[PDB]
């Protein structure tokens, strides 16, 4: 007759509790585990995956593989703009269905650094230069080259490797970030300027083309989990 | 403690060894750090993955399926299978991997409503529910009405309203070494007949009803069924689903493009 | 030097001058199956030269508007001289494969590939309540090949072939979490991998579970200049490893 | 029995299974080294990657 | 419980002999007792309920219609619709309902 | 004053529970055993026990003690099928009211492998020779003696011993096979050819009979405890 | 008092009885060679039964 | 391969021993024993022919 | 675990986290020392201010 | 939600142009469907719900209000009020309701 006193809590059903429970079926003896190839152990090792990212949307180029295809051709005049857009890895409608965005739409506070693989898909004979920058908020987006290379940039050569890894780093006052759109936090831009035109020697095409992968650094990590917003039902099935 | 790893200080250094420029043919992600493109300062990092694991990630209960049946009928009783196909908040999280390893924890939360009675002066007393659970091949009820829901060996749980909802635990009851979420494959030697239907998931089914009579008026009543995986283990992990499910058996969809649209390129 | 490779196999040999490095898996390599894991009550056999080299399959057409490819893989091989045969005769059987896909162009060409083999790729109809059936679904080494246009819903046993959705109702674009290489024409010739033995199960039946796919989707595609040679082929030599089979019977 | 929390923390196991034991919620242990560098030659970060 | 084709177009020509087919396999979770249906939208036309057919159902198909395997528990639901006329034109739900499963069939006919 | 908090699960029957419970009558002090001969301990000590099969159903030989006689007369020609049976032993109609099934149609999934006792109760001075063989599944059933041979098989001889034991061995791609009539865990066919015709002297009957035998092996396993279906009830007795 | 499971799990009596104890679950001991082999001069495998 | 600077290409140097004949599609040939040749910077591949016969010698 | 009381008194931790632990209402230390005397040079009592 | 400006006081002259801004932010905590109004208190004068306008209500008002803004989603509720009359002085509410926020502007204009 142990003498008890029920605090206040009790007979609750909360949705992410782990308590013990009786078995439905004891001794029940499961079959032996096998050593399956691939086994990821954390959410993170998804994060470090790159994927191409839909940077050509353009309300036309979406219902296609022509979404990844960035459009680089000889220009004649210099210092040209080549793509742009806000860098919020949960909200915007670029980054938002790549391998990233689905593992980012689960969590809430983000943070970390990332990484911008870039990939010319081009011809064999053609060269270039390309200055790309990210400029940290609190101005507009950089509107002339000579105003984006004030940010943080690299200027990329394209030769017998086809890659250059823009990582933009971890600049915010705030140990995380929402994912979420939002003003108080903002995380920048990422802007793609023309360094020199793209010269071609004869019969070879003046239409290439550049894909743009995205992943996550040796730093990244999420925290308060939630549901997505992307999937819908009305009914069972 | 699964900390992330701080970043190291440098300085501007000018040498042939460039970090920046590799060859993304190779299906090798890159793996440079800001300190290797950049000026950086020591900074100890205490930022911890732990809320993004497995375990943290699944092991939440989430509805499954609900069903509904009255007291003053015959035949009032739901029956259900097993299977995590119908909701889709939950499937969704389950597809991010191809064999998953778990064993289960059942949670019932049974609900009563009143119906438009006739006669006069209605009072009943509480009411009793019973959750019957079929193995695969066991002999299933016919009405309400019937000897095989108490001569029965299965096992069942008894509950009664104003109370805790029930709870059960399942362990892993499978043939194979993991669940699978995809089987693509027929299931007849010939290659006839269904696509992706598989025995390795079969759980059983589920049957339901009251215990009490018909006293004056009907009374109907409502079950939701929660899972939670624990003890998980998952493989070979797979891109979201995108395209939004239309049935509960195969993966039909409609084409759907990739993503929402902008106006231009540079905005 | 760091670009050459030369694999070999049982009494075949593959060799390329310019190329990018080998993917293995998930990180292990493909071998037989230890005792603690078997579940068959006898004792398996292993040929061991009469199946582990190198089959090539039929050649595939690069046009300038083409849209991908894909063949399911302990399919394909089904007509390849004894895999085929020890693959009718049994009933279980695991292996695993190093797939090569080979195409070369020239340095005044542009285009790139993305050669992956998606593990346990169930594919979705056209009509919503139905299912494809076999004859559409796959092909004895021959390729399937997707679309641009979005199937028609009047049709009653076909495949998905959208290909911005890859087939299986996922975006094209996360589809490199899985094993892959790029054949890109500037610098890579040459994509090979090395995919083991991923199933539930120790060993399984192979007429009746493709546990592997096979997909060549071109993302920027191919283009060149008037006078340059306008057929650019494909071609993929799939070689099985490390197999072995159980429970002899008859034909089927 | 006794471990640590996110001071310790004291866990009991009552029944005589072991599908019925809490969740372990501490299983941190990551390994990306099988997603990320899947290649056969080792790559270093330095050196150029051809 | 799963019908092989949930779905379909037929066509034949009036004055032969129309196969509609009804196949189906069984989970294991499926123990009870067998039921077969069939209707027509332009009313049940043919039952099969306790193992014994109830067939006198539509007035204007009488005899016109019966199964076709001798192993209707074994994934057979099939009917023989011989001569084919023109007010024959409606879609066909075989609908069977084994505890506690349950599938259909929605044969569209054209003629 | 301990504080307590009550979990949900509570004041539920679960009906296989084991928890503890007040005596009903304290103090009672029971009789002492008895060695009792023939203590069963594990319910695998019955499916070690042969028992004849009723394998010649034939909707007539049902309700008498014909359907457990093989029929087996001197042929004509050579090559002829004496029975065969699909191996499903929970739901064949064959292999169902053995010892065997009546314990496997408690539980739902089993494994292991099977023996076959055959004896061949025939006069005294006939011989013969049968070719039992189990052909896993995947193709049809065999139909000529060339195509069973081909999978596992022994080739008996009758003499002064009067048996052999086919044991069909355990191969399945699962750990586990279910009971119920499935269709993606078959365990193929048994069938049993004539070796050579059976010979007879003179004065002597040429229609000999055949008895069949099964059991388990020594690493036979069940699991998934459920009830049967063979017995009903609608009232009280 | 504290034993294996199917890690360890504990248990205590608390009634003054034996009927009120929990189930064992825990009996795995079998011996078939009084129902396979009941007969008196031992059977060899190898060797005929003759 | 004597040909230009800028061409490349692939071929399937078989060889099938004897007893059937000769192969007659690229399926048939690639059967036998054989090398996927690839044309680049170097500028030969050395099909060896095995010894694979019954005999210790054969006639001329 | 067992500490002194306002005699002693026993507690135990049983959730594994940390924002499940009781209050702790027994972190009685106060220094005024920046808030009443905030300034730079050290001002003794006695003597005058200035 | 917020208003950069719950109630103000605004002139213009009889036959002017007359702008009723209507501006807002979005905190995190919003995140389901769009709904904006419009009042008049001398009735709602236009509306915008489903991402559709739905503006032909007030009869005394007929195309003489129209929104200014082509990205009404992110922060713009202002309307073009041409053509000013003396039949036209009221006080305003822009009722803007985002799950699960809501917040107003009470622009009372004089002529």
């Amino acid at each position: 007759g142990l003498p008890v006193m029920t605090t206040p809590g009790s007979t609750q059903f909360l949705t992410s509790d782990d308590f013990q429970s009786p078995s439905a079926m004891p001794q029940f003896d499961v079959t032996p585990e096998m050593q399956i190839p691939g086994r990821v152990n954390n959410l993170m090792e998804i994060a470090e995956v790159d994927s191409v990212v839909p940077v050509n949307n353009t309300e036309d180029n979406v219902s296609s593989l022509k979404a990844y295809q960035i459009p680089v051709q000889s220009n004649s005049d210099n210092g040209k703009q080549v793509f742009g857009f806000p860098l919020q890895p949960g909200a915007n409608n670029v980054l938002n269905r790549t391998l990233l965005g689905e593992i980012l739409n689960y969590y809430t506070h983000w943070s970390g650094s990332i990484k911008l693989t870039f990939m010319f898909c081009g011809s064999a004979m053609a060269t270039g230069k390309f200055l790309l920058a990210y400029s940290p908020p609190g101005a507009g987006v950089p509107k002339n080259r000579k105003d984006a290379m004030l940010g943080t940039h690299v200027i990329w050569d394209v030769g017998l490797q086809s890659s250059c890894v823009l990582c933009v780093p971890w600049i915010s006052q705030t140990h995380y970030r929402y994912v979420v759109e939002d003003e108080y936090t903002a995380a920048g831009y990422v802007t793609c300027w023309y360094q020199t035109n793209i010269v071609v020697p004869a019969d070879v095409q003046s239409s290439c083309d550049i894909l743009c992968f995205v992943s996550a650094c040796n730093d990244f990590s999420v925290r308060m989990l939630k549901d997505t917003p992307f999937i819908r039902q009305d009914t069972f099935y | 403690v699964a900390r992330v790893a701080d970043t190291i200080s440098s300085r501007p250094t000018n040498s042939e060894s460039i970090p920046a420029l590799t060859a993304a043919e190779t299906g090798h992600t890159s793996q440079v750090v800001p300190s290797d493109t950049m000026q950086t300062r020591h900074v100890k990092n205490y930022h911890s993955r732990s809320e993004s694991s497995i375990e943290n990630f699944l092991c939440r209960s989430a509805c499954v399926y609900y069903a509904t049946y009255t007291n003053n009928s015959k035949k009032g009783f739901a029956e259900w299978v097993i299977n995590t196909r119908q909701v889709a908040q939950l499937r969704r999280k389950l597809e991010l991997f191809t064999y998953l390893r778990f064993d289960l924890e059942l949670t019932f939360v049974i609900t009563s409503a009143q119906q438009p009675s006739t006669a006069s002066s209605v009072d009943a007393p509480v009411q009793t529910h019973q959750i019957m659970y079929v193995p695969p091949g066991g002999p299933v009820p016919t009405k309400v009405k019937d000897y095989a829901w108490q001569t029965s060996t299965n096992p069942s749980v008894f509950w009664t309203e104003g109370n805790a909802p029930p709870r059960m635990s399942i362990p892993f009851i499978s043939i194979g070494n993991a669940y699978s979420c995809f089987y693509d494959g027929w299931t007849q030697f010939s290659r006839n007949g269904v696509y992706g239907i598989n025995t390795l998931n079969n759980m059983g089914t589920l049957y339901m009803r009251h215990v009490n009579e018909a006293g004056q008026g009907p009374i109907k009543s409502t079950v939701r069924i929660y899972f939670k995986p624990k003890h998980v283990k998952a493989w070979v992990p797979r891109p979201p689903r995108l395209c939004q499910y239309e049935k509960q058996k195969n993966v039909n969809f409609s084409p759907i493009g990739v993503t929402t649209s902008r106006t231009d390129i540079i905005t | 030097s760091d670009r050459v490779r030369s694999i070999t196999l049982g009494n075949s040999t593959i060799t390329t001058q310019e190329c990018a490095n080998v993917v293995v898996g998930y990180g292990v390599w493909p071998e037989y199956l230890k005792d603690n894991e078997a579940t068959a009550e006898d004792q398996p056999t292993q040929p061991d030269v009469a199946t582990c080299r190198f089959y090539t399959l039929e050649s595939v057409q690069w046009m300038k508007n083409s849209a991908g490819w894909w063949w399911k893989l302990p399919d394909a091989l089904s007509q390849m001289g004894l895999f085929g045969q020890n693959m009718q005769y049994h009933y279980l059987g695991r292996t695993g494969y190093t797939i090569h896909v080979q195409c070369n162009a020239s340095k005044f060409h542009q285009g790139c590939l993305l050669v992956v083999c998606v593990p346990e790729a169930e594919m979705g109809c056209s009509n919503l309540n139905n299912t494809p059936e076999f004859s559409e679904l796959s092909g004895g080494d021959s390729a399937r090949m997707f679309t641009d246009t979005q199937v028609g819903e009047s049709n009653a046993k076909k495949v998905q072939t959208a290909v911005w959705n890859a087939g299986m109702g996922v975006g094209v674009g996360n589809l490199t979490i899985f094993p892959h290489q790029w054949i890109n024409l500037r610098t890579n010739n040459s994509a090979t991998l090395v995919m083991p033995y991923i199933n539930s199960v120790p060993m399984d039946n192979m007429f009746r579970h493709n546990n592997l796919t096979l997909m060549i989707i071109p993302f920027v595609p191919l283009n060149y200049s008037e006078g340059s040679s306008p057929y650019v082929p494909i071609t993929v030599t799939i070689a099985p490893m490390c197999a072995e089979y159980n429970g002899l019977r008859l034909a089927s | 029995q006794v471990s640590t929390q996110k001071i310790h923390y004291t866990n009991i196991n009552y029944y005589k299974d072991a599908a019925s034991n809490s969740a372990n919620r501490q299983d941190f242990t990551q390994d990306p080294g099988k997603f990320t560098e899947p290649v056969k030659d080792i790559m270093v970060k330095t050196m150029p990657a051809l | 419980l799963s019908i092989t084709t949930p779905e379909e177009m037929i066509e034949k020509a009036k004055g032969e002999t129309a196969y509609l087919p009804c196949k189906f396999t069984l989970s294991p979770e499926d123990q009870g007792p067998l039921d077969i249906e069939w209707l027509i939208s332009p009313q049940v036309i043919i039952l099969y309920s306790g193992d014994k057919i109830y067939d006198d159902y539509y007035p204007d198909l009488k005899g016109r219609v019966h199964f076709t395997s001798n192993d209707l528990k074994s994934g057979d639901a099939s009917i023989n619709v011989t001569n084919l006329q023109l007010s024959d034109i409606g879609t066909y739900q075989c609908k069977v309902k084994k505890a506690p499963g349950v599938a259909n069939k929605k044969i569209h006919l054209v003629v």
